[PDB]
């Protein structure tokens, strides 16, 4: 429902992060 | 997923990084 | 470059938003 | 790329659902 | 009005939209 | 509340990017 | 260039933080 | 208007407050 | 600390102000 | 613990608006 | 500067997340 | 400070974890 909707969002900003110049897929 | 993981309980770094390519 | 590094933090949240149950390519 | 698209001028969301999925 | 339309459910770009001026 | 707060948050974000120049009000 | 976009998400993030429950005026043109 | 005004240069947080309802 | 006192109940940007350094 | 880390990172936004020149501790 | 500004709201966002329960610092 | 070393060029993960306590 939302609250996974609103974590989604920071959980993506935090991939962009981690993951650096090799990147992610998401979904 | 990522979601249902790391939104259900916190994911460390090491856990996200998981997601990375 | 730090611009385009904050234009990506951008774009991941607004792809996010947009393409929904898609997801996508970063 | 989407950084030359996105990044030197505005995407509108119909620009950046090319970039689903 | 949109805290119960869009927070408690995942509200879609169009839905959104209803809010816009 | 606090989670209506932070979905407001993100319910901003996304009506700025949403409506584009005709903006919106968030009350 | 997208200065002006980018800054304007924090811009609305700062008004609906400073405004509170009488929220604010947001229309760009 | 406000972008142009608050994007331009840093805004304090009075200034932000002329935006305020 | 601020957690206690602003994760359940808002914060004003003047609550806030007492974490200010 | 979820929620409590998401309140943070929107604590750390506000706090990081306020503060100003003057910067926070956020531990 | 603008530019600092929102550089710097995005690196606190940053800490916050790599710095887990240490925290971080941040005198300007 | 931070905003001096990693706002005009990238810091890394690294670089970051270097302004904890
Ligand atoms: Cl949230
Ligand atoms: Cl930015
Ligand atoms: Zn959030
Ligand atoms: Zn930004």
């Amino acid at each position: 429902f939302v609250n996974q909707h609103l974590c989604g969002s920071h959980l993506v900003e935090a991939l962009y992060l981690v993951c650096g110049e090799r990147g992610f897929f998401y979904t | 997923g990522i979601v249902e993981q790391c939104c259900t309980s916190i994911c460390s770094l090491y856990q996200l990084e998981n997601y990375c390519n």
